[PDB]
């Protein structure tokens, strides 16, 4: 199995920017296809054969590349081509995949609106206690949120995870959960949901006390 | 119009089986190369099978040779692929794909239409429902309200808010796995004159188990 190495892992550009991606190879290959792929879509071809671009695609794709090094150029980008790009060759058995260019629209900067939750009577009742943290609409991608009880960082039981780039605003989300034991939960006050971002100096923090 | 509808996915034990169907419309089946691709959940393309016009020829890599098996039949436009021996690393999204026309004269290798998929799930762990729990807030123009959805097994759930009727301003986050059990939240801003003066209700669903779930957020 071929390897191919697509950079960047994930890129972000302005509409009506140019856009250039690679995909390089381990060993020779002869011809390179690209596909794109959408959340909400199954992957569409877009170049085969390396430079020849597949029915309805506009022009502003083009793709070149030989040996070890291939390349997916968009002239002038629009809006439409939020996607990942994915490159595979066809030199060897089996056809083989890169593992994608998730290419991202860029806006301006925006500030997470931040909202914290302590556990439901519902799941106490059952012996356990889940803290949950929204960070909401905030850009660019990369964010930080700490945990804190009591005043002391706690990094073990937390689950993250961020939402795709909006269709709409073009921002991104996260949620944080630090699940405890009720025994623990019951056991302190202060909650702390502490969030820090290119947008903030310090951090953006919320907080409830378990006696309030 | 080219139209590739696959089906079959579904959760399986370690060294279980299934099998995939495609229904094929819209092009002259019979002559094209067909094929197996599958999305895998870190986002991976894979090939996992390809077979020719007639069911003559057939290729798999060596991860999948003898564990799968491709098939076709032209008089029903179908394609089929049998998988066994399922293995933890089989769990993806399969699609079914169109490859060459049989008189090129010049294979490409390309696939040129793609099938939305069906998806599969090999593991062990055991199918669990979710329990539902309500987010508010301890104590703005606007409030942020949620749902977490915790405990179960396998994907996928379904949350919607006022049974569809909130619409905008939702976040509904991807699940995360931790020791065989999914977690997954969802939050929903809405104007602070619509709650708590106002019900505000999140819908689950979990084909999986059955279950569904409609939890009202209560102030406090
Ligand atoms: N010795 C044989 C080996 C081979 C057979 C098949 I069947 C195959 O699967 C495809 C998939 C697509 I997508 C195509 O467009 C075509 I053409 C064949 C592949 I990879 C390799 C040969 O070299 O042909």
């Amino acid at each position: 199995d071929i390897v191919l190495n697509q950079s960047p892992a994930i890129m972000s550009a302005s509409p009506g920017e140019k856009v250039t991606m690679t995909c390089n190879s381990s060993s020779s290959v002869s011809y390179m296809h690209w596909y794109q792929h959408k959340p909400g879509s199954s992957p569409r071809l877009l170049i085969y054969d390396t430079s020849n671009l597949a029915s309805g695609v506009p022009a502003r794709f083009s793709g070149s590349g030989s040996g070890t090094s291939y390349s997916l150029t968009i002239s002038r980008m629009e809006a439409e081509d939020a996607a990942t790009y994915y490159c595979q060759q066809r030199s060897s058995y089996p056809l083989t995949f890169g593992a994608g260019t998730k290419l991202e629209i860029t806006r301006a900067d925006a500030a997470p609106t931040v909202s914290i939750f302590p556990p439901s009577s519902e799941q106490l009742t059952s012996g356990g206690a889940s803290v949950v943290c929204f960070l909401n609409n905030f850009y660019p991608k990369d964010i930080n949120v700490k945990w804190k009880i009591d005043g002391s960082e706690r990094q073990n039981g937390v689950l993250n995870s961020w939402t795709d780039q909006d269709s709409k605003d073009s921002t991104y989300s996260m949620s944080s959960t630090l699940t405890l034991t009720k025994d623990e939960y019951e056991r302190h006050n202060s909650y702390t949901c502490e969030a820090t971002h290119k947008t903030s100096t310090s951090p953006i923090v919320k907080s409830f006390n378990r006696n309030e | 119009e080219v139209k590739l509808e696959e089906s079959g996915g579904g959760l399986v034990k370690l060294g279980g089986s299934l099998k995939l169907s495609c229904a094929a419309s819209g092009f002259t089946f019979s002559s094209y190369y067909m094929s197996w691709v599958r999305q895998t959940p870190e986002k991976r393309l894979e090939l996992v099978a390809a077979i020719n016009s007639n069911g003559g020829s057939t290729y798999y890599p060596d991860t999948v040779k003898g564990r799968f098996t491709i098939s076709r039949d032209n008089a029903k436009n179908t394609l089929y692929l049998q998988m066994s021996s399922l293995k933890s690393e089989d769990t993806a999204l399969y699609y079914c794909a169109r490859g060459d026309y049989y008189g090129s004269s010049l294979y490409y290798y390309a696939m040129d239409y793609w099938g939305q998929g069906t998806s599969v799930t090999v593991s062990s762990a055991k199918t669990t429902p979710p329990s539902v729990y309500p987010l508010a807030p301890g104590s703005n123009s606007m409030v942020t309200l949620g749902c977490l959805v915790k405990g179960y097994f396998p994907e996928p759930v379904t949350v919607t808010w006022n049974s569809g009727s909130l619409s905008s301003g939702v976040h509904t986050f991807p699940a995360v796995l931790q020791s065989d059990l999914y977690t997954l939240s969802s939050s929903v801003t809405v104007p602070s004159s619509t709650w708590p003066s106002e019900t505000v209700t999140c819908n689950v669903a979990h084909p999986a188990s059955s279950t569904k779930v409609d939890k009202k957020i209560v102030p406090r």
